[PDB]
This record gives structure tokens, C-alpha cells and sequence, in this order.
């Protein structure tokens, strides 16, 4: 699932 | 026919006591009259300058000298550690990279993230150009971590919640690993290779046998999020890290939690483990600024890494102990010991 | 419809529960029988000399 990698990326959206 | 439901609890319960039977005394009293390590100082030797953005992942080849690192910039680095120059500064496809991997040959390294794909690189071409050798497709989710077993063989982990074995010759999933019900952040080969552990976002570790494609032990403790995990040197115990602001330690033959690593102070995540080469230090990092050193086998904070600006996203010890990587949001790579 | 959901957890859970354990007591002892034994050969436990230490810093006397 995104969110995770959104954290882990360190993006916003 | 729910007698399954029951017959499901009745299992965790005996799964429960059998592991109450064998908790006969703790590791830290067994532990409590050995000396103390004492104040752990590691000081920054070397920082690696070259990427323009957050430093996702780093792996280091089994050289101890050279090293991967994958960026937001949308490079691949290999490092010369000893040096501090490049070696390659390989181009990819996007900035979403999560993990790299050094083949144990050095022969190849590989890459992956929000593309769902473990690219491999071959760095050691009759050209003397690096350029893709193969791309694993096959996952529907993001790659959060990748481990080679040798030049024909990788082991993934994804946000799809699953892991998976792939031969490169022929780009094909080997072996599927189906077991967790959260994305898997992370994954460790067994010193021996016939055995991995993954972590992930179920909260849980799980114990795979890499041939036969089986979910051996189930490992409960943490509280959210496993992000990081790595064997004990010997391959008969695991540490893990998690959101929940602790790492721990797990045994496969008493099969249960050993030991909570955690601080009153400490309210953030972990995102990356490692041990020391005799097992003794368990290195974590974490994502306010900085790395803590643990005594494995007491608990006691050893030490602290501090000498990043920003999260400490990866690190790794070397395969001849002699130092620690650290990885970083600030955009460099400091090398420690 | 969807019991072999339940089927598959048993089956997994008795894959589990079918496997001998020892007492952490004697876990606790190999893992620290384990660190004793290796401790004089971690480089970050017990220093080695500085020559020994492939992050010296290089020396041109000259």
C-alpha cells in the first residue's frame, strides 16, 4: 500500500 | 463448521503456554553479572559526498571496502569507503528507489521501489559500462527490500505483503513467500542461506524456509510497524525495529522475544538494525538524527552516533567488522568506528 | 463460502505449534557463550591498533 512508502520516501501528498 | 475459529485459538493458546513453559528465566538475568561493555565512542572517519538528495538505502559488498547507495537523486552509488570517491554512478528510471543490494561476488548490484521492480546492474561488462542485466517483474506492490544469494538468485520483499525467491536467468518467482497481511519493509538471509526473516507492517516477523516455500515461526511482540530486521550472526536469533520506538531481540529455537532495546526518551521509529560482527552491539537507527548503539546482551544504551542532520534512513556493519555505515536524509553517507 | 480463510489459519497454526523448543535459559546461554567466544575478533568491541585499522587516516612523511 502507498502511504507506507509515502512515509518512508519522505513525500507529503 | 466454525469449530476452526475455535480450534484456531485453541492452537494459539497451546502455541502460548508451550513458550510460557520454556520462558524459565530472562536473558537479562542470565545476563546480569557479565562486565558491562562500557562507553562505546565511534567517531566519524569518513563521509561520503556525491548524492543531491535523501539517502534511502546502502549495502555493503562483502569486500568491506565498497558499498551501495540508492537515492532520491535517482543514482545508484557504488563507494569506495577507504577513499571516499566513486567507483559508478549509475542512472535510473526514477527518484522512488527503496532498497539496493551488493551481490556477495561483487559482480552485480540491484535497486527497486515504487516502480514494483528489482532492477539488476552488471558492473562488471566487457564494455566496462555498467547497464541493466535483467528487471524482476512480478510484484504488485512497491520493492522495500532485496538480498542476493548468489550471481542467479535474489530474495524481494514488497508492499504486495509478500516476499519472494527469483531466478534472474530467467526473471521467473522461484519460490512465493504468502503469509503476511501487511506490507513487508524488510528482510534478512540466514548466515547458511537455507533460511530468511521478514518484517512488516502486520506487526509481526515471520521465519520462511527459502526451498520449500513455508512459513516456519511467527515472531509477535512489537506494537506497529516492523521497518527493519537482522539475524544474529550465528542464525539462530533475530533483532527487529519497528515504529513503535524499540527494537528487540528474538530467538528461533525458544521461539519468542528475548529483549525489548528502548528508552523513556525515544518516541520515534526505528528504520534500520545491524549487529557487530560477534553479535555483542546491536546498531539501530532512528528517524530523529541519530544512531543508538546497544549492548545486545544487557540492554544498556552503549552509545550514540550522532552526526546527521536529518534522519538516519539505512546503515550496515561491514562483513570484517571493522565499521559501521550510516545512511541519511541530509544526503551523506558517514562511516564509523 | 470463504471457510477455507479458518482451514488455511489452522493449518498454519498447527505448522507452528509443531516444532520443539528449548528454555531461553539455555537460548540465552549460547548467544552469550557465542558473543564471549567472538569478542577479541569485533573490531568496534575491542579496538584494534591503529595500523590495523583500514580507516586510518593515510601518512606521507617525506
Amino acid at each position: 500500500k502507498r502511504p507506507k512508502a509515502l512515509k518512508l520516501l519522505g513525500m507529503e501528498d | 463448521l466454525d469449530q476452526l475459529r475455535q480450534e484456531a485459538e485453541q492452537l494459539k493458546n497451546q502455541i502460548r503456554d508451550a513458550r510460557k513453559a520454556c520462558a524459565d528465566a530472562t536473558l537479562s538475568q542470565i545476563t546480569n553479572n557479565i562486565d558491562p561493555v562500557g562507553r562505546i565512542q565511534m567517531r566519524t572517519r569518513r563521509t561520503l559526498r556525491g548524492h543531491l538528495a535523501k539517502i534511502y538505502a546502502m549495502h555493503w559488498g562483502t569486500d568491506s571496502r565498497l558499498l551501495v547507495s540508492a537515492s532520491q537523486d535517482g543514482k545508484l552509488i557504488i563507494w569506495d569507503s577507504y577513499t571516499t570517491n566513486k567507483v559508478h554512478a549509475i542512472p535510473l528510471r526514477s527518484s522512488w528507489v527503496m532498497t539496493c543490494a551488493y551481490a556477495p561476488s561483487g559482480n552485480y548490484v540491484a535497486c527497486g521501489g515504487l516502480d514494483n521492480i528489482c532492477s539488476i546492474y552488471n558492473l562488471k561488462t566487457r564494455e566496462g559500462n555498467v547497464r541493466v542485466s535483467r528487471e524482476l517483474a512480478g510484484h504488485t506492490g512497491y520493492l522495500s527490500c532485496c538480498r542476493f544469494l548468489d550471481d542467479n538468485q535474489i530474495v524481494t520483499s514488497s508492499g504486495d505483503t509478500t516476499c519472494a525467491l527469483w531466478d534472474i536467468e530467467t526473471g521467473q518467482q522461484t519460490t512465493t513467500f504468502t503469509g503476511h497481511t501487511g506490507d513487508v519493509m524488510s528482510l534478512s538471509l540466514a548466515p547458511d542461506t537455507r533460511l530468511f526473516v521478514s518484517g512488516a507492517c502486520d506487526a509481526s516477523a515471520k521465519l520462511w524456509d527459502v526451498r520449500e516455500g513455508m512459513c516456519r515461526q511467527t515472531f509477535t511482540g512489537h506494537e506497529s510497524d516492523i521497518n527493519a530486521i537482522c539475524f544474529f550472526p550465528n542464525g539462530n536469533a533475530f533483532a527487529t525495529g519497528s515504529d513503535d520506538a524499540t527494537c528487540r531481540l528474538f530467538d528461533l529455537r525458544a521461539d519468542q522475544e528475548l529483549m525489548t532495546y528502548s528508552h523513556d526518551n525515544i518516541i520515534c521509529g526505528i528504520t534500520s538494525v545491524s549487529f557487530s560482527k560477534s553479535g555483542r552491539l546491536l546498531l539501530a537507527g532512528y528517524d530523529d538524527f541519530n544512531c543508538n548503539v546497544w549492548d545486545a546482551l544487557k540492554a544498556d544504551r552503549a552509545g550514540v552516533l550522532a552526526g546527521h542532520d536529518n534522519r538516519v534512513s539505512c546503515l550496515g556493519v561491514t562483513d570484517d567488522g571493522m565499521a559501521v555505515a550510516t545512511g541519511s536524509w541530509d544526503s551523506f553517507l558517514k562511516i564509523w568506528n | 463460502a470463504s471457510i477455507a480463510q479458518a482451514r488455511k489459519l489452522v493449518e498454519q497454526l498447527k505448522m507452528e505449534a509443531n516444532i520443539d523448543r528449548i528454555k531461553v535459559s539455555k537460548a540465552a546461554a549460547d548467544l552469550m557463550a557465542y558473543c564471549e567466544a567472538h569478542a577479541k575478533e569485533d573490531p568496534l568491541l575491542t579496538p584494534v591498533p591503529a595500523s590495523e585499522n583500514p580507516f586510518r587516516e593515510k601518512k606521507f612523511f617525506s
